[PDB]
């Protein structure tokens, strides 16, 4: 599971503040993906520079579970195995 | 996108160079596979990611029964993992490792499945395949597999127009495959040298010898397909159609 | 015969897990050098100490103003010293990482420079010269000097075409392609084919995927064009690169 | 390289030495030997690099030996000898 520690930090009904432990290895940037869980509406992707360890997400309805998943990036052997956890706010 | 939850891993096959190799099945369809674990630590210790991440690109547009199959790859934090085919008769080097030689009829047909997976790659306008005995893999039936990726050297197999410097084209195989035919039959490198100004000389002005033990037939294919000038070395399609290959197979 | 026993080693000038170089000086003669050093076993495990036994040999049969020169080598248990030229200046690769983009006449003028080189070795038989900024040095009257001695978002995939990386057959055209894609790296400060993985990198190089900016002139981006095209005789010759006008223009 | 090079065992009609592993790739071994000081050209044999020792056989008794061993690298040629004299 790369990133490890992936976990909500901040919250608010408007955005949310997401972090994962550092991967201790070169990572080009990460993709997270995030949408209402249970097999709701497509999910809605944005990519994050490989040197930081949080991400900001906007733009959400209070109350709904959401499945927030966080792509780790290698340049030569592509992502790792995803990390997801689930919210509600 | 594989994972490694996603194997049954089992018996070990081996220990390469930058990683250990085991026997495991798909979980999901029961499928049985090699799949090859190179610890990434070791990897980057020598910077050969990029050699071994174009080899797969390579490879994975190339799918002959004769060239090891690359199903995917997955990764983790410190192991990089190949999805590789089972080859359950093991690799051309134990075999040479137990026997010290082939008999020219296991070499004749060696040879002709080569020489038919190098036609396909320049086909596909790849050149300068490694047919080392090291990256040659058994099938179910016997058959050859080329299975180049990683894990003197390499030097014996050099054609004359690389060690000195030069442009070289597609007529690399034809060389290496007139080496590896005379490896099989006698077992060793015709251009092994104890140093490599040695090496280099006589790679340079080709000074092989003949035991009493290699026939007419062999000795003239190895001739012919060990010329200085890669123009004089023959062609894929003439080499299939040899006399000593079209009756040993 | 050379020893390590010969030399005055100054301070380092570059300190790597390949291997380190430090400045250097002869003792006899007080004449200034640069000493690479290298460690067999990363040579070996790499497979690689063939590729720098080679390049020795065929580095000391020619000169060029700007081919760095090798000056002999010697070794020991486990290190391998080489005796380089020395270059004040330092790398491009510094130099660009300060400055990113250089002027239309430095690029045209680096460019001019790396071509007759690449036709000195291209005619010697002497195919495929790496010249990334990393391999690039720059003297004392701040001209280049290619010193491809072994090692030192993406890596050396951004210089190749699509016949090396694709493992298919290769000659002297594919300096052509380097000079195009260094010449782009000048100018806009980072390759054209750069992304941010392998496989995205390696299908831009084979498909030919790049974009102008607009700050590119006219100019440059005719002979960038030129010599970014997919099959290697299309390309133009190291004597033509040198005729185009706009090199002829900004060069010096 | 060799650094060390000691005589492990001897007899009055021949010799035995060996040294060490030097941590690196060796083709083999040149043995070299003769009455230290100067009295006429020394000799020379081979080992292979993979044996680290060796046995030299004609040497009379009394005579002050100086045997010289250097290595040879398959790329980069030879390593600066190691000398170390005996009695027979
Ligand atoms: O590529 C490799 N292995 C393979 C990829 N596909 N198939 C293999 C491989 N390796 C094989 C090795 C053996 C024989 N040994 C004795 C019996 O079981 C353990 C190994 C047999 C079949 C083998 N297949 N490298 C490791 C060193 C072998
Ligand atoms: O071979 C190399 N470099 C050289 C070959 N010839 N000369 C050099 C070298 N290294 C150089 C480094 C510098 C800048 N430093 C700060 C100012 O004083 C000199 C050192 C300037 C010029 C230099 N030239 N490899 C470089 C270390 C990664």
């Amino acid at each position: 599971s790369v990133p490890t520690k992936l976990e909500v930090v901040a919250a608010t009904p408007t955005s949310l503040l997401i972090s994962w432990d550092a991967p201790a290895v070169t990572v080009v940037h990460y993709v997270i993906t995030y949408g209402e869980t249970g097999g709701n509406s497509p999910v809605q992707e944005f990519t994050v520079p490989g040197s930081k360890s949080t991400a900001t997400i906007s733009g959400l309805k209070p109350g709904v579970d959401y499945t927030i998943t966080v792509y780790a990036i290698d340049f030569y052997w592509g992502s790792y195995s995803p990390i997801s956890i689930n919210y509600r706010t | 996108q594989w994972a490694l939850e996603d194997f049954e891993i089992g018996r070990p096959l081996g220990k390469g160079k930058f990683g250990n190799v085991y026997l495991a099945r798909e979980k999901q369809s029961k499928f049985i596979l090699a799949l090859k674990v190179l610890f990434k630590a070791q990897l980057e210790k020598a910077g050969v990611e990029h050699q071994l991440r174009r080899e797969v690109e390579i490879q994975s547009h190339l799918r002959h029964p004769n060239i090891l199959r690359l199903y995917g790859y997955f990764h983790d934090a410190t192991r990089v993992y190949l999805i590789l085919e089972y080859a359950p008769l093991g690799t051309v080097y134990r075999e040479l490792q137990k026997l010290s030689k082939f008999d020219e009829q296991r070499t004749a047909t060696y040879i002709t499945e080569l020489a038919n997976a190098l036609s396909y790659c320049h086909s596909k306008r790849v050149i300068h395949r490694d047919i080392k005995p090291e990256n040659l893999l058994l099938g179910s039936a016997g058959e050859l597999k080329i299975a180049d990726f990683g894990w003197c050297g390499t030097l014996d197999y050099l054609p004359p127009e690389m060690i000195e410097g030069r442009m070289h084209d597609e007529k690399v195989d034809l060389w290496s495959l007139g080496v590896l035919c005379y490896e099989f039959l006698v077992g060793k490198p015709p251009f092994e040298a104890n140093t490599y100004q040695e090496t280099y000389k006589r790679i340079s002005r080709v000074e092989f010898t003949f035991p009493d033990f290699v026939t007419e037939g062999a000795r003239d294919l190895i001739s012919r397909l060990l010329k200085h000038n890669p123009s004089q070395r023959p062609m894929l399609r003439e080499v299939l159609e040899h006399p000593w290959i079209t009756a040993n197979s």
